């Protein structure tokens, strides 16, 4: 939806030279064992020891799901509020005619 | 599950690739250190958790542009080993950039891009940035090319290639190497565009109404332009356009590729909302001789096949009432076998603006690639203007004495001399 | 009983049954949510028609979602009533055609067809007695037109005695949006009749021009072209799901509308159709009905129907009316207009009566007539793919996979010959 | 979905530009700076939120005066590319305006014409402004209407054209291109409008009692007669009259449509209250030879046809009660061939008052339009004077030195002279 406010709040414009006037302006390593805390590889010393990709799997296969889960709701949401808008627009038409006619 | 890959080789193409890369992340909500604080995966790649690695690749030779780079506020987003550099420069010197130093850089560039595709699963296509009037650009996009089209064969290649002004240009001996290059992308890629400076700087001056530009005005209106071409991809829209379905639709003839852009609306924010941009008024604007985006003249031609894109709150019957309009005027006449002649994309994101840039917000805009005959013209220019010196073989040691042999200039001249005459060819009625 | 399956390809048909199942839906009370809440007792009587059953008592559509890009489909199960679509249908490649017919037809949509087809088969074996099938695609889109039609020539090798409906979208040339619609819509009317029982022509210029004259709202989109194709499709089979005094299946209409087996392109329209404002001040009687189903304006499509004369005519009235009315005002549309119909077949229009009208209205009246004014979109079609087809243009990207010049041919004389055969009978005196 | 475009060009039509336009703005509400704080559509222009955009055009070769506009209060309002502006002026040279300089201009004012045409649906005709006694003015003007006369055909043009006084006389070369120009639009414009500036002084002196007036009070009553003359169309009147309602009502062969307007009442507030107004009185002070806006005297000639617009509380009955006493005077008296002359025009809206003028807030006006016979004696004293110097061919070198042939001057005088002829031809009884 394009918009833009009164000709008041631009206040800029009337013959400005203000845009040309602002480019005048302008004028034994061990990095093995010891990966980064931020990066991806580093697993906790003392979390080093579940074995099992099963359970750790299963939970978060569990999570992925959910995320996508919630965008679809969102997405289709938006969605919804353009078709909202013009239908809203065609009724709101019709109601101006009749404001103007009634005027 | 669709990508695309963007190569940037020559300070221009770098220079132009920085413009596009600000405003994809401004697009994408990404910050500057690449980090958020579905739609990226066009242009991006997930890490796991956290930052977004984009899928390009900067080439140069010469170490300036690149260390600039690696210094400025987006250090943290590129991966640090996919900006190739070089050590000496080609010096605008083509033979340099095709025989004698860019075959020592062209297998880091080829084993990146392999490492880049295995990533990818829907990979749709290649973008190429390269200013043409320069050693290694020329050289290295031409090597770039000719490699990628028999490593990886049918995937779509797009070039975005920089031609020299009718009479403006910066170099001496450019001629020379746009004619070379221009003979080594006329079989090897899919699409060319034609981008001069000196059409864009016009344009700045009319509408902008800037009269001391510099070149990063220039990169912005392309990047805009390569976001308006590639919205289609990551947005939802009413009438979508993939980049596959281009030379079913553009590219009359094989030889045939090379059309010529145009922009609208172009407005700055101190005018820009006292009118109210109505889709028939830009639509008009983007068909006017004087908005092309290269410095050709669209009325000394007929036209072949105009594809156009849209975004923002457009509805297809405005579309369909303006394109009505256009075929009624008799200053555009089309060719006579093609009753219809455009295609239409409408998107609903509007574009964005880069903060402390030129261009204001509005809610619609019209970006149009056009295939016309009319642009034999700057072939005709360029090899006027090559003859002229390789009459009296000047500067030629400097190409010879670097690996070229003497007979590759006329092959050539040969190459533009059968486009030539097929353009004239196409154009006749039957 | 007697029930159909639906299948949809290309983006198009996506949308036309994104539309059309949130109407059938809405019609027989289901919730987004595949739950029944309907008011009437009649709602679920037949709902075997369009719906399967699942165990936890929810319903969910026997359709079949195909393209050759994964986008559309990504789309629209975001949007309303996308969850009742199975999940399992959804079969896509991650390639797709880009427009070209020959990719959809021969390299690509070959390979990809095995899967759609496997579970086409798995509905069509499964359900009680088969009626038969009905399709929805586009003629102006590559994957679309190519994958669609191989489909139904498929479908009819295996299921020879069974119904077939196409509902089929040609590009008007007078909103083009691609420059290689000819090519592809002349090479699929070659293929499309030959299998298909009946053809649906729909035009998008036919319905902007009723967007804007009939209903006069300001700013047509999508969504209210889809909403006038989905109340004329769901209008066909109304009788087949509700109690009626003259019930007519799809078999029935076939036998009555179609004198030879190679006529059966019909145009379609729906009444009553009233601006929001001017509802209150019209009255729906059976006069005003059929006034306004045979108005020139209110056809799907360009083609003029006052420039040639009707083979036949058929009229699905909804709605509690008396039987008398409807045929004496059927005859009398007939009288009064005695040299728009042809003279060597009596009484050539057919009537059916609907009890249930519907949800919202208090009658409707769907209206199929074959008539002999079809000819002039095949004419323009063939008119414009001689034009460009002269001179070979954009005739590489189809030569390329295995197509040659002669299927062209034959597909343009095919085509010619069918424009000819057609009009034979205008001419025809008894 | 009525509409009008003016044209300002020359000093002159620029300074009774920007006297119409303050007036034009004070009655539909608009500020000055284009906001307001369905009638004004056929000036104006809506931008979808909030200004209104004139539809006129000011074009002059000499800078300081659009210099002035765009830095006055009304900086906002006019769009800025709209005001063209040269860099050399004209000089008082006619052949300057028409054969130099004016070339290089009139193609963007051209452009603009078409581009503010397009918007319009319902063109009702064009205005033009231009003082005849110079260079810039009378050249451009001719070479304009030229222009429009082929691009646009059957729209009609008027011309407010102000021509030198009998003897008072700023410059001392304007016969030239006072006869020049006149035979340029005399086969080009539809109407033509005397306003000499020497009656106009007269009747401040007389009537506003003014001693010193200035050029500001003559603009202000030029647009006070041009918002009378448009008012018809942009409110509601129970005897409307359009602008195409005229070639038919005042101009009866294509050669004669030159006439002298008068207004009325013309008073000050300090004792306009104290006499009624009656539409008696002020339609025999409107028909009062001293109260012609152009130095002519009608007691010299017969009328032809009379056209008059009144505008107020006025009631038809007492117009015609009125024009029942004008027939009944003996010392008016019209041509032969012509039993009634007069087409009469009421409105509702009383003419307005802007602050700090000379006029008062009245309820009754009215406004003639008068085309009358006597108006030969302005071409003739013209053309004498224009044979005294080109008996000897003074100054006639600084118009073959800017391309103009000698034989120019001949045909002028020749038209003129045919001119001539024919009102006295038409004047004489049968
Ligand atoms: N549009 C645009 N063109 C540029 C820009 N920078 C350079 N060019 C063009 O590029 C041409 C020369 O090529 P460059 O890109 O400057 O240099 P190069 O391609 O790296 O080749 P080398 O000289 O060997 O380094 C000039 O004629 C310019 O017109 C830029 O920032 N924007
Ligand atoms: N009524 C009226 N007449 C004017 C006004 N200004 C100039 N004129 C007349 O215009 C005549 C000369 O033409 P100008 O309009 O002044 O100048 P121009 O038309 O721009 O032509 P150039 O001299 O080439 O610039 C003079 O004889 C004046 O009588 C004005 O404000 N009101
Ligand atoms: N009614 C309707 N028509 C559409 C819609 N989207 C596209 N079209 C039409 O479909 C044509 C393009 O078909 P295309 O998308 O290329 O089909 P595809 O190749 O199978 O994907 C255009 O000419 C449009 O007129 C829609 O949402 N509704
Ligand atoms: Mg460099
Ligand atoms: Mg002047």
């Amino acid at each position: 939806s394009v918009q833009p406010r009164t000709r008041l709040e631009r206040e800029a414009m009337k013959d400005k030279e203000s845009i040309e006037k602002t480019r005048i302006n302008q004028r034994v390593k061990q990095l093995l064992h010891n990966p980064d805390p931020k990066s991806t590889l580093f697993i906790p010393e003392n979390q080093r020891f579940d074995k099992d990709f099963s359970v750790f799997d299963k939970q978060q296969r569990d999570q992925r799901f959910a995320t996508k889960e919630v965008a679809l709701e969102k997405h289709r949401i938006e969605a919804l509020e353009r078709e909202s808008k013009r239908w809203e627009q065609m009724e709101n038409q019709v109601n101006k005619e009749q404001v103007k006619r009634q005027f | 599950m669709r990508e695309v890959i963007s190569i940037h080789v020559g300070q221009g193409g770098i220079q132009v690739g920085n413009a596009c890369w600000e405003l994809f992340c401004l697009e994408h909500g990404i910050q500057p250190d690449g980090q958020m604080p579905d739609a990226f995966n066009t242009f991006f790649s997930e890490t796991g958790a956290g930052k977004h690695v984009p899928r390009a690749v900067f080439l140069d030779l010469e170490p300036t542009v690149i260390d600039e780079v690696r210094t400025g506020t987006y250090r943290q987003l590129f991966h640090p080993e996919q900006l190739i550099s070089g050590k000496e420069d080609a010096a605008n010197n083509f033979a340099r950039g095709h025989y004698t130093i860019g075959k020592e850089i062209v297998d880091l560039c080829l084993d990146r891009i392999r490492k880049l595709a295995d990533n990818c699963t829907g990979l749709q296509g290649f973008l190429v940035f390269n200013s043409v009037g320069g050693g290694t650009g020329s050289g290295l996009g031409s090597l770039l090319l000719e490699r990628l089209s028999v490593d990886y064969g049918k995937k779509s290649k797009l070039g975005f290639t920089i031609y020299p002004s009718p009479q403006v240009s910066t170099a001496v001996v450019e001629p020379y190497n746009s004619i070379l290059s221009t003979h080594s992308l006329l079989e090897h890629t899919d699409v060319a565009v034609m981008l001069d400076n000196e059409a864009i700087y016009d344009i700045c001056r009319r509408n902008l109404d800037i009269e001391r530009p510099t070149y990063t005005n220039l990169n912005r209106l392309i990047a805009q332009v390569i976001s308006s071409l590639t919205a289609s991809l990551r947005f939802d829209g009413a009438l979508n356009v993939d980049i596959t379905e281009f030379q079913t639709n553009l590219v009359p003839y094989p030889r045939i590729h090379f059309m010529l852009s145009s922009y609208a609306p172009i407005i700055s924010a101190e005018k820009a909302y006292h009118e109210q941009l109505s889709v028939a008024e830009i639509t008009n604007s983007a068909f006017e001789p004087a908005n092309m985006m290269a410095k050709c003249d669209p009325r000394h031609g007929k036209y072949m096949a105009c594809s156009m894109m849209y975004r923002g709150d457009v509805v297809p019957k405005d579309v369909n009432a303006s394109i009505a309009t256009i075929k009624t005027k008799r200053t555009i006449q089309f060719v006579d076998w093609c009753p219809t002649g455009f295609k239409v994309g409408i998107n609903y994101q509007p574009p964005t603006v880069v903060p402390g840039g030129d261009l204001a917000k509005v809610m619609r805009a019209v970006c149009m690639i056009s295939n016309s005959t009319a642009i034999a013209e700057v072939f005709s220019r360029l090899d006027h203007k090559f003859d002229l010196m390789y009459a009296k073989r000047a500067f030629v040691h400097w190409y010879v004495g670097e690996g070229m042999e003497e007979g590759e200039f006329s092959e050539a001249r040969e190459d533009l001399a059968a486009l030539e005459k097929d353009y004239e060819e196409v154009g006749i009625e039957t | 009983m007697r029930e159909i399956v639906h299948i949809q390809g290309g983006q198009c048909g996506n949308q036309i049954g994104a539309k059309f199942w949130e109407v059938i839906s809405d019609e027989h009370g289901i919730d987004p949510t595949g739950t029944y809440h309907g008011d009437s007792d009649l709602q679920l009587e037949r709902i075997n028609v369009y719906y399967n059953e699942a165990t936890g008592g929810r319903y969910v559509p026997r359709a079949i979602l195909m393209d050759l890009e994964p986008g559309t489909m990504d789309s629209v199960r975001a949007g309303p009533f996308g969850q009742l679509f199975r999940p399992d249908n959804f079969v896509f490649g991650q390639t797709g055609a880009g427009n070209n017919w020959a990719k959809g037809h021969y390299t690509e949509g070959a390979e990809l067809i095995d899967s759609v087809l496997d579970v086409v088969r798995k509905e069509a074996e499964g359900c009680d007695c088969l009626q038969g099938f009905q399709i929805t695609h586009s003629l102006g889109g590559g994957t679309g037109s190519g994958m669609g039609t191989l489909l139904i020539s498929k479908v009819r090798e295996e299921y020879p005695d069974r119904i077939m409906e196409t509902f089929s979208v040609v590009p008007s040339p007078k909103v083009s949006d691609t420059v290689v619609e000819p090519y592809n819509a002349t090479l699929s009317v070659h293929q499309l009749v030959e299998n298909a029982d009946e053809c649906m022509v729909i035009d998008n210029e036919a319905l902007y021009d009723i967007c804007f004259r009939t209903l006069k709202l300001t700013t047509p989109t999508y969504g209210d072209l889809n909403h006038l194709v989905s109340a004329a499709m769901s209008g066909v089979t109304c009788c087949l799901r509700f109690p009626g005094q003259l019930n007519s299946d799809l078999r029935k209409l076939a036998v009555n509308l179609i004198p030879f087996p190679r006529l059966h392109f019909f145009m379609i329209g729906f009444a009553p159709l009233t601006s929001r404002g001017s509802q209150q001040y019209r009255a729906l009687t059976v006069p005003e009905l059929t006034q306004q189903m045979f108005d020139a304006k209110n056809m799907m499509c360009a083609a003029d129907p006052r420039h040639g004369r009707y083979l036949t005519a058929s009229a699905l009235f909804r709605g509690r009316m008396s039987t008398k009315e409807v045929d004496e005002q059927m005859l009398n549309v007939q009288n009064k207009n005695s040299s728009y119909f042809v003279e060597w077949i009596p009484n050539n229009i057919k009537s059916s009566i609907c009890d249930i009208p519907p949800k919202g209205l208090k009658m409707a009246v769907t209206f199929v007539g074959n008539s002999t004014a079809i000819q002039e979109m095949f004419k323009r079609v063939a008119e414009q793919f001689t034009a460009m087809f002269r001179r070979k243009a954009f005739l590489h990207w189809y030569t390329g996979e295995g197509m040659d010049e002669m299927e062209f041919t034959e597909a343009e004389s095919n085509m010619n010959d069918l424009v000819s055969e057609y009009q034979q009978y205008q001419d025809a005196t008894a």
